């Protein structure tokens, strides 16, 4: 039922406003240990010999690396994505230039996506960056992805209940609730807001009085947009293991300036980045995936805030490998 | 200590009294029975109950509304009885999610909600008639009915008057445990934080005052139960030492006092004002104010605070930012 | 353009704000606070001598009289002139305006301070249909003690000093509300009866404990006019008597507890 | 000066401390020792509010705000301008409230009535302590307490709630809200009823105790009775804070997640998961 004291608390607004984090140490420790499994950087290698564009036969992304540099990458990729499966997950034992296994082609696009993240989305990932490990955590299927309908459990490494299974219709409300921090909000924030750029998150008017011409009847946004934004915010908070005051002074959710923390701006960039990733890198990959990876509408698994963050306000508590693997970005 | 104020030490039994009303004396059904444990903290007699036309009409319409809600709820769990009990709190009947304006919504998107709203409203009106006419039948003033009227009026405000004034049924209160709760935040978020709505403030002021008054009034009467202060009607018409001491306790404490009758006017007025203030607030919201916080800023009332972590510009307004 | 805007930086909600305060203060000041004054007004000063004309504020603070049509005949009008006639056996402890008064005699018999009774009608409170409301069980023979509960009839009454002071002979019940309000008891060694409000009674299974007065003080409990019914003023006299004991039964009860 | 019936009650005695020294009235007000301590604390607190408010940005009453210290000062004294004034004012508040309660017991003793009213007044004093003292002790800073300002204290209630994503799902809150609602409803019913019996209108005659019970038996099939509704009303009102205090104390010290998630004890039973 309850969590024993003490609680760790932080301050994120002026004194007296009750803004800041409330954290259970046990829970933080369990997440710290889970995230400390991040494999350490492989030892640096001397840049020696010709570029692998001249040495190997089918190297389209990593072509400016030397042989030892490139094989160091391939070791790191195997550690991050398929340590249990090994190099043969993506490769033919007898022909390392064969694209015959689908993980090869996907991994190539993932290489491009990852460098895109570290080069074009520094407004969100800063100097910390991502690697394949950030999402994959040592398995080819990342533990936290989303379909065009809610699935349970959130961690696909756990085995679903009959009711949790997406085909059991009697369990839909619970599948939806657990994605919105157990609220009864009747909206799926992922397909509404993170799958594409079609919907506006902001719903609150920016004037005191209602403007004539947007304020009556069918000119009005339905109230459901406000439910939906709230649902997105429940989901976002739960995905970072935090509460609203991490980003907002609830005195005025819609105001910036002194009424928002810098984390709110970073979160804003995060919404745009996730949209780019899903629309332009992850959703097109239903062409290249087996039918057992796709959802009930032939969609590929896509990313939300939890995919990288897994319940922590900084993924892997700020761990970085950017300086150790320049080939993953940023790219000049 | 006066143990009588905690519970009845020695209970009494006697023949059941029936005060005759101008009509309906035969529509009292049931046989009275007595509960000894109830009788410790209250009156031991349960029943009979009057059973007029308006009361049955209320039960009729109410059950219809309940049934429409429960059926839609069960549809939400594909009629699995076990998941229905599990998920009961999270199940609901929703007004339209899409913007149809004031057009009648499809049954699958708000029509059933509108239906359940109609029958609940009829049930409330029917019960109101019961509350009113029962008073006149027994030769009593209609004070309760006018308080109850304000409470019904507030429900109509959040249920359909405010939707029709802004012109969208999408703004009604859903039916269900958690979902009617969720509406409060969706609404407050839409209209710019309800803490900054002065009529929220008024309503809360009166609601808190109802707690203050009933704690204070209840405590006062119990403190003068030894002189019979609970027999309030005859203390109104013939002031006894009970109400003299009650009046002097307050006068010597706060500097002024009520009478045994006027304290009930105070209480009645405070109760009424919870609902009247709430209704003015909803009637103004959406029709004439869009963001209550900005409205308080416009009129120079909102507090401001220093930044703690750095002030943060809206990134969407920086040059070259994506949409 | 804006819904709710008016000329020169006014909006409708701003006006309603003012109106709402005006409504509140009107009801509170001009209505409720005058209703509050239908008892005990006009106030009493160190002699209000101006018999020729009333002072203006005393007229302004009062509501128009209202008349209650009583259920068994009669009318009461409030507010009205009701000075307290009876001589009070109290003396001013000082010259200051709000210095306390001191009892000169025995305050329980003299009915001052917490022992004071109100001057209610010397009238028996009545049921809907005219009968006496508060009657002992010997008269109210269709009323019983509920099965479960001590029948106190026969039990002794122990006073504050631990002395048995009498024996409970009957319970008086409210026939309108089905609720016992007094015990009747014979005071031992005095050949009379006394009534006790239940609220002063600790009903145990072998005794009735009564901490408000001493055993000897049961002798001077106000007596009733009739044996089998009580008037509203008598109810006040009886109830007040024990309450006066809370402060007066012993010299130490009026002084500070610390 | 005095109500027509007041003089016979204006007797000596009933104090808790000081005997005759403070046993007197000033106008309608009884004084007593706690009258004196109350005025002391009120004067001190209002002075500190005034001094603190003048060192602040504005004089608009809606925007003045005396705030507690930053969390980093833990449970220690903080500099006057940045939390100290809040600390001082808080102590005056507690002095004033407790004095006020104890003054009411003295008034109760003199009149020979029950102490029920100061008893009831303990509940809101207790709730104030839950918010400003006990819960900040359990968390380790006075910084978690609420600020003194007409509108600013609402911003604290606001953010405090959203620190647990949706406070409405707090079970102690649900209980508290339910008592606030039913208490306001009962007071309307009780006041409505009494007025309806004494004021039938039309020169009709005033009704009776039996009419009171007949009305509620007729409408809802039960009537709790005259004395009992007053006991129930005190019970209902008191439980607004008595049950609410658990939902407040729990948040932070005994629960750090959102309050909706707390209901997983029900939703996630394996039997129907
Ligand atoms: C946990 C949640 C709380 C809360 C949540 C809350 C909300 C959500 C709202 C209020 C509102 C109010 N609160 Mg607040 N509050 C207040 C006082 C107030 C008033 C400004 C106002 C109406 C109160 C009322 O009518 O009650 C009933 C009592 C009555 C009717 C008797 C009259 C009391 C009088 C009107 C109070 C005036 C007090 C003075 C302004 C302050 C004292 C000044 C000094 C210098 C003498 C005090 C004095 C305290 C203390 C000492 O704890 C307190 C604590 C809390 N409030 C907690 C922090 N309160 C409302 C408001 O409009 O604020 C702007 C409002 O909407
Ligand atoms: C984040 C969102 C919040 C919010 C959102 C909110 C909204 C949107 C509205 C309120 C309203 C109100 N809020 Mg507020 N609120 C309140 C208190 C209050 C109430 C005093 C007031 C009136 C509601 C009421 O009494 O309904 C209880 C009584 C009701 C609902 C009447 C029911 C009567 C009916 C006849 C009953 C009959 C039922 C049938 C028997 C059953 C049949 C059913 C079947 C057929 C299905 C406090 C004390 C606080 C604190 C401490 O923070 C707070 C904070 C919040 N409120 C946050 C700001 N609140 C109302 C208001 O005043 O707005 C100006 C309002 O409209
Ligand atoms: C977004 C955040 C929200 C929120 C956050 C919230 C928090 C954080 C807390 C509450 C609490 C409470 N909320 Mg809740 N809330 C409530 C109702 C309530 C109250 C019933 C309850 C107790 C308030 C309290 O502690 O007063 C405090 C009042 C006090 C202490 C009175 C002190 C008086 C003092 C002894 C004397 C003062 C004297 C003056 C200074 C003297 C001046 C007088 C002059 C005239 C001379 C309603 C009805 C609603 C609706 C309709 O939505 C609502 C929504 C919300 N609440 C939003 C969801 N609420 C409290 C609770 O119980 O939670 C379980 C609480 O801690
Ligand atoms: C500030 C003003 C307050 C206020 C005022 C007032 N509120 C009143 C009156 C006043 C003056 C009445 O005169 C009337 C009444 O009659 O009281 C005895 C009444 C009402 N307020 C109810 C509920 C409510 N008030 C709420 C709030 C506020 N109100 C605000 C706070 C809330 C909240 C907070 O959500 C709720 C849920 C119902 C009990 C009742 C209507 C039943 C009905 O409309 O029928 C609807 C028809 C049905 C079939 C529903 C059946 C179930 C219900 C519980 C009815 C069952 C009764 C039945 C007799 C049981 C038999 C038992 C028997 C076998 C032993
Ligand atoms: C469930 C229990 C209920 C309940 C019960 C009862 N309520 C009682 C009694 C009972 C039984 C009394 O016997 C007593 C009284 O006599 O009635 C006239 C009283 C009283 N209830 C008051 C206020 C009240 N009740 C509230 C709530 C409930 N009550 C709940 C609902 C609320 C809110 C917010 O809800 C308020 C504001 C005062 C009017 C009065 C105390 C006067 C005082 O204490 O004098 C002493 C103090 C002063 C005169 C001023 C002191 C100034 C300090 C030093 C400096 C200010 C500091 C302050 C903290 C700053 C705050 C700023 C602000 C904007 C944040
Ligand atoms: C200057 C100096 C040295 C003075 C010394 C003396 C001294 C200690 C003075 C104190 C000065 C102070 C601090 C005064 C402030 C007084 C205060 C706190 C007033 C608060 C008033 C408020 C807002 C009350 C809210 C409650 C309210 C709306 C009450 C209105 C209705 C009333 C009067 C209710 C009280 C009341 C109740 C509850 C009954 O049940 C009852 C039953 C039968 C008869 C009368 C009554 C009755 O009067
Ligand atoms: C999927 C996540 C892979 C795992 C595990 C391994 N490799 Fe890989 N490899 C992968 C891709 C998508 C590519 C193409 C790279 C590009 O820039 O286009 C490669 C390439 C190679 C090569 C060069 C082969 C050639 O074209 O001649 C070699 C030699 C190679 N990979 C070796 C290698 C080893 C030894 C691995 C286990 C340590 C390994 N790879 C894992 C995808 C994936
Ligand atoms: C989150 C932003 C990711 C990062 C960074 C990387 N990957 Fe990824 N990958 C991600 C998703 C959501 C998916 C879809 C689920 C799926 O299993 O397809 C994938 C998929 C792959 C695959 C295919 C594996 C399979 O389907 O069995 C491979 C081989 C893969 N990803 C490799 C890979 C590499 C090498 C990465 C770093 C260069 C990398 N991914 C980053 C999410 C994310
Ligand atoms: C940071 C990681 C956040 C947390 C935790 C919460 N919110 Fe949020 N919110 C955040 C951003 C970046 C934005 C802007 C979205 C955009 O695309 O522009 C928002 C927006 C809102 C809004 C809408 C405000 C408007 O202008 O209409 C609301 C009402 C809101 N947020 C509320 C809210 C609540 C209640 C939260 C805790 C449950 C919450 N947010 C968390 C960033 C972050
Ligand atoms: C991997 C591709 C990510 C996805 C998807 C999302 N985030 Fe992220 N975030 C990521 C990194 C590598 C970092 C850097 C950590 C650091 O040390 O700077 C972040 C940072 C944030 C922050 C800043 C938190 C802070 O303490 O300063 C926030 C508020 C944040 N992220 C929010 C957020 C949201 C709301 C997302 C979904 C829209 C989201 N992130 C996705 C990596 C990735
Ligand atoms: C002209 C026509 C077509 C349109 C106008 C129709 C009209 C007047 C519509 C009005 C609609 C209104 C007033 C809607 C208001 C709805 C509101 C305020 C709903 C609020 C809360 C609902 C709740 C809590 C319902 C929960 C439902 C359940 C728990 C299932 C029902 C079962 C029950 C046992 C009910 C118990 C409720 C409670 C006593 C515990
Ligand atoms: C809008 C509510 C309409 C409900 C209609 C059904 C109620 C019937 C009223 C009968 C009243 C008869 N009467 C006056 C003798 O009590
Ligand atoms: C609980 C919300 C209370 C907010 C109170 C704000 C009221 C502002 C009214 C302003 C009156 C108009 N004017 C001219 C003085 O600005
Ligand atoms: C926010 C709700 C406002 C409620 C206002 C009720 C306050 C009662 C004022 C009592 C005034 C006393 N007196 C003697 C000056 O009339
Ligand atoms: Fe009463």
């Amino acid at each position: 039922c309850f969590e024993p004291p003490p609680a760790t608390t932080t301050q994120t607004g002026f004194r007296g406003l009750s803004m800041g984090e409330v954290l259970h140490p046990a829970t933080v420790k369990a997440k710290k240990e889970r995230d400390a499994q991040y494999p350490p950087a492989l030892a640096a290698v001397k840049a020696e010999g010709p570029p692998v564009s001249q040495v190997y036969k089918n190297v389209k992304v990593l072509g400016n690396l030397t042989e030892a540099e490139f094989l160091r990458t391939m070791t790191a990729i195997t550690e991050w994505v398929s340590p249990q499966e090994g190099c043969t997950y993506c490769h033919d034992e007898n022909n390392l230039a064969s694209e015959a296994k689908y993980p090869y082609v996907v991994a190539r696009r993932m290489l491009e996506m990852t460098r895109a993240i570290n080069t074009n989305w520094t407004q969100h990932v800063a100097q910390t960056g991502v690697t394949c490990y950030t999402c994959h955590r040592g398995t080819p299927l990342p533990p936290y992805v989303r379909y065009l309908e809610p699935t349970l459990p959130l961690n696909n490494r756990e085995t679903p209940t009959h009711v949790e299974r997406v085909e059991t219709r009697s369990g839909y409300v619970v599948r939806l609730a657990k994605y919105t921090a157990y609220s009864a909000l009747n909206y799926d924030p992922f397909t509404m807001f993170l799958a594409n750029d079609k919907r506006q998150v902001r719903v609150v008017p920016q004037t005191a009085l209602p403007l004539v011409g947007v304020s009556r009847g069918k000119e009005r946004r339905p109230l459901s947009d406000a439910y939906a934004t709230f649902a997105l915010m429940m989901s976002i908070s739960d995905s970072l293991g935090t509460n609203c005051t991490f980003c907002h002074n609830a005195q005025t959710f819609e105001s910036w300036g002194k009424k928002s923390t810098p984390q709110r701006a970073i979160a804003w960039w995060g919404i745009r980045m996730v949209r780019d990733l899903n629309m332009n890198y992850l959703a097109p990959l239903n062409a290249s995936l087996p039918a057992s990876r796709l959802g009930r509408q032939g969609e590929a698994p896509q990313a939300d805030c939890r995919t990288c963050h897994q319940g922590v306000t900084k993924p892997l508590f700020g761990a970085s490998r950017l300086k150790d693997y320049p080939e993953l970005g940023p790219i000049k | 200590a006066d143990y009588q104020t905690i519970y009845t030490q020695i209970q009494a039994r006697g023949p059941h009294i029936t005060v005759s009303g101008e009509w309906g004396d035969n529509d009292r059904v049931g046989k009275p029975f007595y509960s000894y444990w109830l009788g410790k903290i209250g009156d031991a007699q349960i029943g009979p109950i009057y059973l007029g036309a308006s009361g049955i009409a209320a039960f009729a319409f109410g059950s219809t509304a309940i049934l429409i809600i429960l059926f839609n709820m069960a549809a939400e769990v594909h009629f699995d009885p076990l998941q229905f009990f599990r998920q009961f709190f999270w199940l609901g009947l929703y007004p339209p999610k899409a913007q149809y304006g004031m057009g009648i919504p499809p049954l699958h998107d708000g029509g059933w909600w509108l239906m359940a709203g109609l029958f609940m409203t009829l049930s409330l009106g029917s019960w109101w008639i019961r509350v009113y006419s029962r008073a006149r039948a027994l030769g009593l003033g209609t004070h309760i009915a006018w308080n109850f009227a304000a409470a019904i009026f507030f429900v109509l405000c959040i249920g359909c008057i405010h939707p029709t004034l802004v012109g969208s049924w999408s703004e009604g209160v859903p039916f269900g445990i958690w979902p009617h709760i969720d509406w409060l935040t969706a609404f407050s978020i839409r209209y710019g934080n309800f803490y900054y709505c002065p009529w929220h403030g008024f309503s809360i002021g009166f609601a808190y005052g109802c707690g203050l008054l009933f704690a204070a009034h209840g405590a006062t009467i119990l403190a003068v139960a030894r002189f019979g202060g609970d027999r309030e009607i005859e203390q109104i018409t013939d002031r006894g030492t009970a109400v003299e001491r009650a009046a002097l306790f307050w006068r010597w404490t706060i500097g002024f006092n009520a009478t045994i009758e006027s304290v009930h006017r105070w209480g009645w007025f405070f109760s009424l004002m919870v609902m009247v203030s709430a209704s003015v607030g909803i009637l103004l919201t959406g029709t004439f104010v869009d963001n209550w916080y900005l409205w308080c800023v416009k009129h120079g009332a909102a507090p401001d605070y220093p930044a703690y972590l750095p002030a943060t510009p809206d990134p969407a307004s920086l040059p070259g930012a994506p949409k | 353009m804006y819904h709710g805007a008016l000329a020169q930086h006014l909006d409708i909600a701003q006006l309603v704000w003012y109106a709402q305060w005006l409504v509140i203060w009107t009801v509170v000041l001009l209505y409720l606070r005058r209703e509050d004054r239908r008892e005990g007004y006009p106030l009493v000063e160190p002699l209000g001598l101006v018999k020729l004309a009333p002072e203006d504020g005393q007229v302004y603070e009062l509501p128009y009289p209202k008349t209650f049509v009583l259920p068994h005949g009669g009318t009461v009008t409030v507010p009205r002139r009701r000075p307290e006639t009876r001589e009070l056996k109290l003396a001013q402890t000082d010259g200051f305006e709000g210095a306390p008064l001191q009892p000169t005699g025995n305050p329980l018999v003299d009915a001052v301070g917490p022992a004071s009774y109100a001057e209610r009608a010397e009238v028996v409170d009545a049921t809907v249909d005219g009968k006496a409301k508060i009657v002992p069980l010997r008269v109210a023979t269709d009323f019983s003690i509920a099965e479960g509960d001590v029948d106190p009839r026969g039990l002794p009454v122990v006073a504050a000093d631990g002395v048995e002071a009498g024996t409970v002979t009957d319970l008086w019940v409210d026939r309108s509300e089905h609720y016992f309000r007094y015990l009747e008891l014979s005071v031992a060694g005095s050949a009379r009866t006394a009534l006790i409000p239940l609220g002063f009674c600790d009903v145990k299974k072998d005794k009735i404990v009564v901490t408000s007065i001493l055993s000897e003080q049961f002798a001077n409990v106000p007596r009733l006019q009739s044996r089998d019914q009580i008037t509203l003023r008598e109810e006040d006299k009886v109830s007040a008597y024990y309450a006066g004991g809370l402060l007066y039964a012993t010299p130490e009860r009026a002084e500070s507890l610390l | 000066a005095l109500l027509s019936f007041e003089r016979k009650y204006r007797v000596r005695g009933g104090t808790l401390i000081g005997g005759d020294l403070f046993d007197f009235w000033v106008g309608p007000y009884f004084v007593g020792f706690f009258g004196v301590s109350a005025i002391f604390f009120i004067f001190l607190g209002v002075s500190l509010i005034g001094y603190a408010a003048s060192q602040g940005p504005t004089w608009d009453p809606f925007a003045i705000s005396i705030n507690p210290p930053d969390l980093k000062y833990g449970l220690g004294a903080a500099p006057l301008l940045e939390g100290g004034f809040w600390q001082a004012i808080t102590v005056c508040a507690l002095g004033a409230f407790i004095s006020w309660m104890l003054r009411e017991v003295e008034i109760s003793r003199k009149l020979g009535i029950g102490w029920h009213v100061p008893l009831a007044f303990c509940v809101p004093i207790f709730m104030f302590c839950v918010l400003q003292v006990f819960r900040p002790l359990l968390l380790g800073s006075w910084g978690h307490a609420f600020p003194y300002g007409i509108l600013s204290h609402l911003d604290w209630v606001n953010n405090f709630g959203y620190q647990y994503l949706n406070w409405h799902y707090n079970p102690g809150h649900m209980s508290s809200v339910s008592f606030l609602f039913v208490n306001a409803m009962a007071l309307g019913l009780h006041g409505g009823l009494i007025l309806s019996v004494a004021n039938p209108g039309d020169g009709d005659k005033v009704k009776t105790a039996e009419h009171e019970n007949q009305y509620f038996r007729d409408v809802v099939g039960y009537s709790i009775g005259a004395l009992s509704i007053h006991r129930l009303g005190l019970f209902l009102a008191s439980n607004i804070f008595l049950t609410g205090a658990f939902g407040t104390i729990a948040s932070g010290p005994f629960w750090t997640r959102g309050w909706p998630e707390w209901w997983g004890w029900w939703l996630d039973i394996p039997f129907w998961s």
